[PDB]
């Protein structure tokens, strides 16, 4: 049961955190009406969210002699730096980065 | 410790601790007889060199042990591991052993 998109398949994954604004009704009528409220005060909310994950690592223990393939930035004069913002303030990721760079014997 | 007993083992390894790395290197050496066990005075008089290349000195019958290069201690993989991950490094201590004569 490993997900086909990649990642960790969990029987009990991190649960969903669900959030909503509590409805605030607008001015009710002077006389009672059993029809459910449809007029609400229009509002939104803003805030800060923090997520902290501890990850366990499994270190390489290789006896390989020659140097390994590593993920590296390209050294060259470029109009922009990779994984940065442009002059308009837009953060971009130039390429997808995988994980499989170190090697081990089969 | 005797003719039929080895006086040391092959210790060629590299151990990475949190802030230390210990590199061990064993090599096999051959030492000849130099100068027929003689001390000889050497100079540039027979060479006939220029004034900039003149010298005077001595050649001894001794050899010396040299491990003053980084690849005597680091494999290329260990060197890459050091330089891709550390902002600096320096040597703390060393042990030298000569065995199996």
């Amino acid at each position: 049961p490993s997900p086909l998109m990649g990642g960790f398949g969990l029987k009990n994954p991190p649960p969903q955190i669900l959030i909503k604004n509590t409805p605030v009704p607008a001015n009710p009528p002077a006389e009672f009406s059993a029809t459910k409220f449809a007029s609400f005060i229009t509002q939104y909310s803003t805030g800060q969210v923090s997520v902290e994950i501890e990850w366990e690592l499994q270190k390489e223990n290789s006896k390989r002699w020659n140097p390994e393939v590593q993920y590296t930035s390209n050294y060259a004069k470029s109009a922009n730096v990779d994984f940065t913002v442009d002059n308009n303030g837009l953060y971009t990721e130039p390429r997808p980065i995988g994980t499989r760079y170190l090697t081990r014997p089969l | 410790d005797g003719v039929g007993n080895a006086s040391g083992n092959w210790h060629c390894d590299s151990t990475w601790l949190g802030d230390r790395v210990i590199t061990t290197s064993t090599r096999t050496w051959a030492l000849p007889t130099y100068n027929n066990h003689l001390y000889k005075q050497i100079s540039s008089a027979s060479t006939g060199a220029s004034n900039d290349n003149h010298y005077f000195g001595y050649s001894t019958p001794w050899g010396y042990f040299d491990f003053n290069r980084f690849h005597c201690h680091f494999s290329p993989r260990d060197w890459q591991r050091l330089i891709n991950n550390n902002w600096g490094f320096r040597p703390k201590r060393l042990n030298f052993k000569l065995f199996n004569i």
